[PDB]
């Protein structure tokens, strides 16, 4: 990027875009620190990852308009299933 | 009261079965009861109901008293519509007299079968049943007749599924057995003639009913049934995705539905899974993802016969049947289970007009002599008839081996087959190089000069490309968009054969 936060959102917009099946990865820790609010401030050192997860690495965490676009993204998908499902040709 | 009143009171009691208290018996064991399984199969608000207040006719052992008299009789039958098709259903309702089949369940059984053949629409049928009503004596047992006649004669004529709900016990047993394919219940449904008192009683054996007829019973051992569910729902909810896949009648071309995978899309992954060595396996199952749309596979037995896979899919939108090798389990090999799970399905795929697709890498039938004994012969004989006999579009892919008899058995293009290719890596030959060279060269001492310049010019696909027994070497990554081309060319396929009343398969 031209400067450090372009970089760090086409990172972010990259690590959701790459598609990697049949294997387990590390994307989405990748994509947790490239957007965590410490590591955009620049406050990182060789601890990050420990001081950040001392529990453990459980994957994002969502806020309530997060849950909620997830919730209706997976409602569409699941009708557009259902109603692809009815398109017979001519009988 | 008036006659209208007596009809509510009739309607509100059909509606509840067997009453309350039964209802709650039923619901505790973790089993639906009838209506609510039509319920959940059906579209919403498409069900039409026939026959509501039929009851019973029989006058023995206190039959007749009011008591004894519930309208509708242990069976709820009508019509409805799974994504807008139609389609006829009759659901055994176990809270009256144990959803024993008396005279008026089976004429109710029977209209509904006749109507679907009338108008050419698919029987799907949920069986909940203890048995025979003894008290109408043979009255039942023309009934079970009624029914199973019916099923003879809608054999390929309209697809019939029977979905194992509950208890299934005696002579019931034998019509989901001349339907085209049957599901189970996990844990709540089982399929026996003789229960195992009787088998206890007879042959002093100690069992249970889930191990004589449970689920796992019929879906690992015996090859009876097809598929198992876990729940009503789960079981409900795959019924409808699998009736998604058939043909409504004989009369009808596979269904097409609309598509968004492309059919040339490329599958570079096939490049490498096929290993050079031939002594390490690879999952067809891998292959048959990549190849299909969307990655979706209806696979069918998937715990019995591991050693081949049959399943339904789609390419380019348009149903097929899936028939392939696995390499993973014995080495790929034939033998009894797998050679009559291979060959009901593809007849099933033939009668209906669905077009066939055959992954092939087999290198023999298992020896020993429990698959002699077993009748080995007439049931290899069934998959290799099944081949020869089928007229619907045939699309045969061989990846590695195909050796001996084995190679003619899967769709070789001498059975009248339509278009067969050839991967790098496949081998088509009477059998083993090393064998061969045993046979061909024995007595004479250069031995290794003779077996090197023999595999140079046989272990590989050009013997039988060279005599156009494959139409082409094909790269791997092109198989699907190859695979689609064909079945848009092939869907006006059309074949003459002399006429007969019928043929004679083995058995
Ligand atoms: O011990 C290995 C030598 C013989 C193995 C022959 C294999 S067994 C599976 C396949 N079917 C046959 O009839 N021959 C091969």
């Amino acid at each position: 990027g031209s400067d450090r936060t372009e970089a760090l959102k086409r990172m972010a917009d990259a690590l959701d875009n790459y598609v990697i099946r049949g294997v387990t990865h590390n994307i989405a820790l990748l994509r947790e620190v490239i957007i965590n609010s410490r590591f955009v401030k620049g406050d990182i050192s060789t601890k990050f990852l420990s001081d950040v997860y001392p529990d453990g690495f459980k994957g994002h965490m969502l806020t309530k308009s997060e849950k909620n676009q997830l919730l209706a993204i997976a409602s569409s998908l699941f009708v557009a299933f259902q109603l692809r499902a009815q398109h017979f040709q001519e009988n | 009261t008036s006659v209208n009143e007596r009809i509510e009171n009739k309607r509100r009691t059909a509606l509840l079965g067997g009453g309350q208290r039964r209802i709650d018996a039923q619901h505790k064991r973790g089993k639906l009861t009838a209506r609510e399984r039509i319920s959940l199969l059906l579209d919403p608000g498409s069900f039409v109901e026939s026959d509501m207040f039929v009851e019973h006719r029989c006058a023995d052992f206190g039959m007749a008293a009011d008591k004894n008299k519930f309208p509708g009789d242990s069976v709820v039958t009508g019509r409805g519509r799974i994504n807008g098709r139609l389609v006829y259903v009759f659901s055994q309702d176990f809270t009256v007299f144990g959803g024993s089949l008396s005279g008026a369940h089976a004429q109710k059984i029977c209209k509904i079968m006749d109507q679907a053949i009338t108008v050419g629409a698919p029987v799907i049928g949920l069986n909940d049943s203890g048995g025979a009503r003894i008290q109408e004596g043979v009255e039942s047992l023309a009934g079970y007749a009624d029914i199973f006649l019916r099923n003879v004669t809608a054999s390929g004529v309209i697809p019939q599924i029977s979905l194992i709900m509950g208890p299934c016990a005696g002579g019931a047993v034998y019509s989901p057995a001349l339907t085209d394919f049957t599901f189970m219940v996990k844990d709540t449904s089982y399929l026996f003639i003789t229960g195992p008192d009787v088998v206890k009683s007879v042959t002093n054996e100690d069992v249970t009913q889930e191990e004589l007829g449970g689920a796992k019973t019929h879906t690992t051992m015996s090859g009876v049934a097809h598929r198992a569910f876990e729940n009503d729902v789960d079981a409900l909810c795959n019924l409808r995705d699998f009736f998604n896949y058939l043909p409504l009648s004989s009369q009808d071309p596979a269904p097409v539905r609309e598509c968004h995978d492309p059919s040339d899309r490329l599958v570079p992954e096939l490049d490498t899974i096929v290993p050079l060595e031939s002594t390490k396996a690879y999952n067809m199952v891998d292959i048959i993802h990549s190849v299909v749309d969307e990655r979706e596979f209806f696979e069918i037995m998937p715990n019995y016969a591991k050693n081949i896979i049959v399943g339904f899919a789609r390419m380019n939108g348009r149903t097929v049947g899936i028939v392939g090798n696995q390499p993973k389990v014995a080495s790929g090999c034939l033998d009894i289970n797998s050679s009559v799970k291979g060959a009901r399905f593809v007849r099933f795929c033939d009668a209906f007009n669905i077009p066939l697709i055959t992954f092939v890498d087999v290198p023999g039938f298992l020896p020993g002599t429990a698959q002699e004994y077993g009748g080995i012969i007439r049931h290899g004989a069934k998959l290799l008839y099944a081949f020869a006999e089928a007229t619907v579009p045939k699309v045969t892919v061989i990846t590695r081996k195909a050796y001996g008899g084995a190679y003619d058995v899967m769709s070789s293009k001498h059975l009248c087959g339509d278009t067969n290719y050839a991967w790098p890596t496949a081998e088509i030959a009477v059998m083993g190089a090393k064998g061969a060279v045993e046979i061909i060269f024995k007595g004479h001492e250069n031995v290794e000069a003779a077996q090197a310049e023999y595999i140079e010019k046989f272990a590989n696909p050009f013997p039988a490309a060279v005599r156009g027994f494959v139409d082409d070497i094909i790269q791997p990554s092109s198989t699907r968009a190859r695979i689609c081309c064909d079945l848009d060319v092939l869907a006006s396929k059309k074949v003459q054969r002399p006429w007969r009343k019928h043929a004679n398969i083995p058995l």
